[PDB]
């Protein structure tokens, strides 16, 4: 049947590697995820109204008048950090396990983060807070940058002179309209996947040994749906503003701003980079590199051997960018003063240092050691 | 239908007969349960409430 | 076999309760809100309306 | 698609059902000392990472607050 | 044991569908009545 | 910035699965009416709410008539008030952002209705702002209408002390000490930025009950169904 | 669910200007293809000048 | 890459037949209507606020502050209209040339007219004008016909007692939703049609004559695409108010009524069968089946040849059934009064007894001229 | 309150306040928005000529 | 796709490149009168069902009319 072969051929019997870890289970969530993020955002979306006079008050009628309302609004709001959370740790099983060497799949994924990178800044700009206008007008600066053409993209995004009401509505209709278009690109990010199969932790040829995925992997996915919702329904019902600003929960004052102003915890590792190059321009340039780099990354591979199971000294190379990933989240949050700079300097000093110079040269050092070079 | 006017057809049918009951069932106490039917579920001394 | 889908037969139950309770929710979010049931006692003026006339 | 796959010859394989086997045979039997036997293959490419993590950051926080307090030399 | 009730309602997948919906039909009162006590007892004296 | 951080309290709406008391958040209403409501607004709360979480909806009715509101336009078109329903909300202290400026020497006070959860760990801000007029140190001098509460973000809150001990009177009775009224305004305020705080907390209690049946199961299916792979014995036989 | 024009019809009572229902003062539905007729909703006289309708 | 591989086998190197007519066309048009209506969407979606206080004044302000806002919004009611219009002629070509046979693609398609028709629906709702919210409550009425959970259904889809802004918000997010859902079914639709091919005016096979699509149906596709541009723009440019009621250039008025209630003249056929029925529930249902008709029409097709081109009788019967279709639409337009009144009960009873009793026994009759029968 | 000189981006002045002013000294009648009449009325144009000329 | 479309044997195809001939030979030449020749197999099974349309149509209107219009004998 042509509507179900493609299911047969794709999710009952694709031939999959008999040894994937659980990390391999991410990627699915993220499209559990997407789908979640997308039923519960229909479902804010027939209370809210995308009207600077009005957007606080109904999103406070949604939390406050409709029923189970405050579920579904605080369910989207760590459903996109939980997506987020994902989204990390499926790039980085794609950086240590030599998985970009799928190359088309890996720049349609580096496409699909940028495109969940601009939803969730415009959803935050959404329920017109204190921090949501003072992060959009901050963010839509960052073009202003551009050299020429910069003040002229900054208006007509803003829509006008400063971000108002002009903005709210255009950026409600563009973060409903992404999440979509997300889809489309996941749908051609498994597929340009069909056309290779995965890839496995050792970084082998696994054709010797593949699974049926319908009682396999199926259970397992299935296994790690149900982890990720009670991490997520703990997220929600029990310290649900855990990850949240509470700057956010004060109506939106043009006039002040909120002293404490920071991105998303997800968006803090790049923040911190901006925040490190003084020219304005270099740190909108890095920051872009900052997620550009992953896509640059399958050309960087330097080694006779795909996944790090077997290279030791780039899993420690591979840690100690994990270590200093972490690093810029905090700075990000850290306010501008001594000396917290020097570190977010250095940081991302070693960030690009790591993945541009570190690895090839530690993977040419590696195949000499097995006699290989 | 011709082909289904026929005597093994029925005897498939009988077989299957069972079966097929049950399926309805399965879905009846389905959707009394999913609804909260209350008119069907104030029957059931436990359920009510 | 009995022990072993006994607990496919526990499961779901529980699956199953947990996604009418999901679904309930979502669906209950179309209902009616607060705001909107909060209406009542509209008070008329008989002296307002003279015979022959609706208002 | 299965059949087309890979060529391997020779290797044979062995199997039980899921039903005639123990759903966690010696789970917490070997699971444990696996466990424990993979935790000390992984923990120094891991760990001191983060430990230097934990130790910037901590003086990070003391060194900011020493350079937010005040000195009462400074005033005079 | 499970034997007769394997035999009788786990075996047959009708039955067990059967077995499945109905059993969920009371947990939920059973669940609800149990998981109700829990929560208010914990809050006593708080509640209304 | 440099700010004194609240400590930590022992609330009771902190525990994972413990629900605010009602009648410190009854008083906590009571507080807000006598004393917070002449200058702050609660412009996303209305009465109805109260009904089921410490009032009932005769007496919730009672608060509604104690109260006057506008009534949009009359038949003739002339804006006409009305005895406050069920439905209105609670009332403004000031009809407009402006008017509050002025009378509050220029301090706009923030709408209480989600302060709790729009300052950095509120109920404790709440609760130490209230309880910190304390007096400025040497070298710091404010100037009028100013107050050198650490708390306060500048410590100088347009505010003043707006809870004297033996303010108001508890109808409950309790002493009205300014502390057992500081924590029962913070319970409240609290309930006001989350009137939903109870009812999750019973979902939560439900959903770890139910995750902590369903996940262990779930995995007993998984490995069910990955035994026969787990046990797979490979071996290669060449024809040698 | 239109609005019945008061005033209007061959009932003396109402007519639904959508398909021609005519109900009669009462708000019963005489002519036409409504099915039931108006309803009336639980008021209350308190006086011969209050009427408070539910 | 891949996916050149799909973008060839569906648009380049696909075998079509050389003799389809013009009438091939549409469904392609109604594709770029698709996307246009997307577009066009879009840009209304970023000055559009869906409250009820504020939704009639945002159209306004769409017509007069935003430049050429006048322009996107006539395109987006005018390429409605054309959707329709595109669409009609394509389930008229379906049913002349015996293209019903390809039943899961008959069976896609008619999902796809019922979610066209309700994206129209919530569409024109939305703009929340006199005749906007007249119409809703008489259809959302409709379903309160369900003989015992209709109330409950009407309630939930208010969201309220009677039509309100619970309505035009969720309203407002299905209709933005449905078009991708509409997207996705139409790659089902043309992916259940590739496994089989396209239909030839003849009805035969036309396996023997075959010709590509790139130069031959692509240009065919370009000049058609060019006239249906001309035929939209001369719609919007010229003639803006000629298939739209005056009466929704006027503010919602909950206490006025219309003196007569229409909706939009694609409606109207069905309008005319639900009048025409005296019981509401047979007239709910009528509607319905009145578009459920199609989908049974694969199972009544009793004739040895598949299309229309030699068979006259039923080429007669056709353009009698495309007669009283068009008498239906006139008749949904006139007020409830004589004589109006009889020609939608006739005219009703009619089409159904052409479409269910007629069209197979012209058929059988047919094969018995040819010595087959 | 206060009332200043209009700007080129005020809107047209209100008549009165609110639409029950509006009944009140229009003898229970409401007249309506002139913006779009035209494109209200059936056969605008020529409806207003001949009303106001009717 | 292509090649395992279909089976035919013999049958000569023969063609010509599109700038080597007129691109509208006698177009309104023969045009013309095929279009004629096609309206005219087509006229009789299409045009009679839109006539009595037009005539349903134009009856209704007027018998709506003559409906509305005022009965002399009545209110006399
Ligand atoms: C330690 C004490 C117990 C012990 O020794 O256990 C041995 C056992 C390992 O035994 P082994 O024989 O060496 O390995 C074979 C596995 O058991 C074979 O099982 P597995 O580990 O491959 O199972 C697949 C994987 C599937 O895991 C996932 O799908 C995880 C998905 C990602 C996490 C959730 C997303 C969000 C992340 C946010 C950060 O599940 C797990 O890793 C554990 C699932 C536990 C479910 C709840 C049990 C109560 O340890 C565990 O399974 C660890 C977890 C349980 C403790
Ligand atoms: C009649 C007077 C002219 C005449 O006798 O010429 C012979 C000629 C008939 O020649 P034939 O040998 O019987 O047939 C071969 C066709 O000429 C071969 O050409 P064709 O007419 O089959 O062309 C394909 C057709 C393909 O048509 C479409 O693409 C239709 C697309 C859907 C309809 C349009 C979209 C909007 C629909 C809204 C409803 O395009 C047309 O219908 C004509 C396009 C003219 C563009 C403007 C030229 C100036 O008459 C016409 O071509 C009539 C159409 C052009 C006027
Ligand atoms: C956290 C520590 C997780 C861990 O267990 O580390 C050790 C693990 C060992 O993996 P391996 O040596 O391949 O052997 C596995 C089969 N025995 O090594 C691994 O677990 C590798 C896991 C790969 C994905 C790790 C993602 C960590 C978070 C990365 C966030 C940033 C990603 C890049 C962003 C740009
Ligand atoms: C309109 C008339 C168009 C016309 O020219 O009619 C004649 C044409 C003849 O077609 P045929 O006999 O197959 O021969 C063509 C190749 N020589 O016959 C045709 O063109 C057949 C066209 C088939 C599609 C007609 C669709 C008309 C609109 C139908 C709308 C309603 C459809 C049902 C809705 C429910
Ligand atoms: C009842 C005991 C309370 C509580 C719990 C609070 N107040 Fe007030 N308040 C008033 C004014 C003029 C301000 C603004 C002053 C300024 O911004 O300089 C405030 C502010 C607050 C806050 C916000 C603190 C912040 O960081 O923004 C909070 C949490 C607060 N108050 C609590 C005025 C008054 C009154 C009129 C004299 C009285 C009465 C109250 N407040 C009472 C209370
Ligand atoms: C098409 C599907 C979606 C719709 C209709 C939708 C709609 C909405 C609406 C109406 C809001 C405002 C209500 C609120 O404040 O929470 C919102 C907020 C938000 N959305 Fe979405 N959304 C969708 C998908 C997504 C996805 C996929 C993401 C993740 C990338 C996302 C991230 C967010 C975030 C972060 C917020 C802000 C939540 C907050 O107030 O803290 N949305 N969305
Ligand atoms: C929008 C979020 C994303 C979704 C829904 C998604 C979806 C998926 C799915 C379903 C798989 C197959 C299952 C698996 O192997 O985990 C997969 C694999 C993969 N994805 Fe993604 N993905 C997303 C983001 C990304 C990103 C950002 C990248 C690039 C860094 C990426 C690169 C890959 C790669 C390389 C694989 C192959 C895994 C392997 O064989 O090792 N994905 N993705
Ligand atoms: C996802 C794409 C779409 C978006 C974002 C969208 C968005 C909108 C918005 C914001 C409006 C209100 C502005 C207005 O009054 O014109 C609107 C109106 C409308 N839309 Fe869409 N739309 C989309 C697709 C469609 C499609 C495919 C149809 C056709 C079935 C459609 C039919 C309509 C209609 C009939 C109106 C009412 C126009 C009027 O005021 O007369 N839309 N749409
Ligand atoms: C959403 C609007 C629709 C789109 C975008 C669409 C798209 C298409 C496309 C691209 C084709 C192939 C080109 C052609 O033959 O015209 C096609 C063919 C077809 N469509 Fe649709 N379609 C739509 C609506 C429908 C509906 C409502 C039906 C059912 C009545 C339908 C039934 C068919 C059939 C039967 C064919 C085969 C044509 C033949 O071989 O004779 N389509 N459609
Ligand atoms: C065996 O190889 C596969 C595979 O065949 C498939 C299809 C998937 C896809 C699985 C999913 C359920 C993810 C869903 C992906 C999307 C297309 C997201 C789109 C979301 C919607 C709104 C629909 C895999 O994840 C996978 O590797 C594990
Ligand atoms: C040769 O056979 C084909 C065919 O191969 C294809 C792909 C199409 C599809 C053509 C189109 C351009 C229509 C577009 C269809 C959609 C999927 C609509 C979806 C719209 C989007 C928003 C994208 C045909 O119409 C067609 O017959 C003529």
């Amino acid at each position: 049947h042509p509507l179900f072969k493609i299911i047969n051929h794709s999710f009952i019997d694709l031939p999959a590697p008999s040894n994937i870890s659980s990390w391999w289970n991410f990627g699915s969530l993220l499209g559990v995820c997407l789908m979640v993020q997308i039923i519960t955002g229909l479902f804010l979306a027939m209370h809210y109204t995308s009207d600077t006079m009005t957007a606080f008050s109904s999103v406070t009628h949604i939390c406050r008048d409709v029923n189970y309302g405050w579920l579904i609004r605080y369910m989207h709001a760590n459903g996109a950090s939980m997506f987020f959370i994902c989204l990390f740790l499926h790039v980085g099983r794609g950086l240590y396990y030599g998985s970009y060497t799928f190359m088309e799949t890996w720049n349609i994924g580096v496409l699909l983060l940028f495109a969940v990178m601009a939803t969730a800044f415009m959803g935050y700009v959404l329920p017109w807070g204190q921090m949501s206008f003072w992060g959009a007008t901050v963010i839509t600066n960052l073009l202003s940058a551009i050299p020429y053409i910069g003040t002229t993209l900054v208006e007509w995004i803003w829509g006008g002179f400063s971000v108002d009401k002009a903005t709210l509505t255009r950026f409600f209709a563009f973060h409903f309209i992404l999440p979509f278009i997300i889809a489309a690109l996941a749908i051609v990010h498994l597929l340009f996947l069909h056309e290779t199969g995965s890839n496995n932790p050792t970084g082998l040829n696994s054709d010797a040994d593949k699974i049926p995925f319908h009682p396999y992997y199926t259970i397992k996915d299935i296994l790690g749906i149900l982890i990720m919702f009670l991490i997520l329904m703990t997220l929600v019902l029990f310290f649900p503003d855990m990850l949240g600003d509470p700057d956010n929960y004060m109506p939106a004052n043009p006039l002040n701003t909120p002293p404490h102003i920071k991105p998303e915890w997800y968006f803090l590792f790049a923040y911190a980079i901006l925040r490190s190059i003084p020219n304005k321009l270099g740190g909108v340039l890095a920051l872009i590199l900052s997620i550009l780099i992953l896509a640059l990354m399958p050309f960087l591979h330097t080694s006779k051997q795909r996944s790090l199971m077997f290279r030791p000294i780039t899993q420690i190379l591979y840690w100690i960018l994990v270590a200093n990933l972490l690093i810029l989240t905090w700075i990000g949050g850290q306010p501008v003063e001594h000396p917290f700079i020097i570190i977010g300097q250095l940081a991302s000093i070693s960030y690009f240092s790591i993945i541009l110079i570190l690895m090839p040269i530690s993977g040419i050092i590696e195949d000499k050691m097995l006699k290989l070079y | 239908l011709s082909r289904f006017l026929g005597p093994r057809y029925r005897e498939l049918a009988r077989n299957w007969i069972p079966t097929a009951g049950m399926w309805g069932t399965v879905g009846a106490v389905g959707l009394v349960w999913a609804t909260d039917w209350r008119l069907i579920l104030d029957w059931v001394p436990y359920i009510n409430g | 076999k009995g022990f072993s889908y006994l607990v496919t037969a526990t499961t779901t139950v529980g699956v199953a309760y947990a996604a009418k309770n999901v679904v309930s929710q979502f669906v209950s979010s179309m209902s009616a809100s607060a705001d909107v049931l909060a209406m009542s006692k509209i008070e008329i003026k008989l002296s307002d309306i003279p015979e022959g006339k609706n208002m | 698609e299965f059949g087309n796959l890979a060529r391997i010859r020779h290797v044979i394989s062995y199997s039980l059902s899921p039903f005639e086997q123990r759903a966690f045979p010696s789970y917490f039997s070997k699971g444990i000392p696996n466990v424990l036997r993979r935790t000390r293959e992984r923990i120094l490419r891991v760990a001191p990472p983060f430990v230097v993590v934990y130790l910037i950051y901590t003086w990070g926080n003391q060194e900011f607050e020493q350079s937010k307090r005040k000195n009462p030399a400074m005033y005079e | 044991i499970p034997s007769r009730l394997y035999s009788l309602l786990f075996r047959r997948t009708s039955t067990f569908a059967l077995t499945i919906a109905v059993g969920a039909l009371f947990f939920e009162r059973a669940f609800d009545q149990g998981a109700d006590a829990i929560y208010e007892h914990i809050n006593e004296g708080k509640l209304w | 910035d440099l700010e004194l951080h609240p400590p930590s309290y022992p609330w009771s709406h902190r525990g994972l699965l413990s629900s605010l008391d009602h009648t410190s958040i009854r008083r906590g209403f009571q507080v807000y009416k006598q004393v917070c409501s002449s200058c702050h607004s609660m412009d996303y709360v209305a009465y109805r709410h109260l009904v089921g979480v410490c009032y009932t909806e005769e007496e919730a009715k009672a608060l509604a008539e104690e109260v006057e509101v506008q009534d949009g336009p009359n038949d003739d078109g002339e804006m006409f008030m009305r005895p406050g329903k069920l439905s209105d909300y609670f009332p403004k202290p000031y009809p407009n952002p402006e008017a509050a400026r002025a009378a509050n020497n220029g301090a706009l006070p923030p709408d209480l209705s989600y302060i709790v959860r729009a300052r950095h760990g509120g109920e404790d801000y709440v609760f130490s702002l209230l309880t910190g007029y304390c007096e400025p140190p040497t070298g710091v001098s404010l100037r009028e209408g100013l107050y050198f509460n650490p708390y306060f973000p500048g410590q100088a809150i347009g505010m003043a002390p707006p809870i004297y001990t033996e303010v108001l009177e508890y109808d409950d009775g309790t002493p009205a000490t300014m502390s057992q009224v500081a924590k029962d305004v913070a319970t409240f305020l609290r309930w006001a930025s989350e009137p939903e705080h109870d009812h999750r907390k019973r979902m939560g209690l439900k959903m770890l009950l139910m995750m902590g049946l369903l996940l262990p199961l779930t995995y007993a299916m998984k490995r069910h169904k990955w035994s026969v792979l787990k046990s797979r014995k490979l071996a290669y036989r060449p024809p040698k | 669910g239109c609005v019945p024009i008061a005033n209007a019809g061959d009932f003396g009572g109402y007519y639904c200007p959508c398909h021609g229902s005519h109900y009669d003062a009462s708000g019963r539905i005489r002519k036409g293809p409504a099915p039931l007729n108006l309803e009336v909703p639980a008021y209350e006289f308190t006086s011969d000048d209050v009427v408070v309708v539910g």
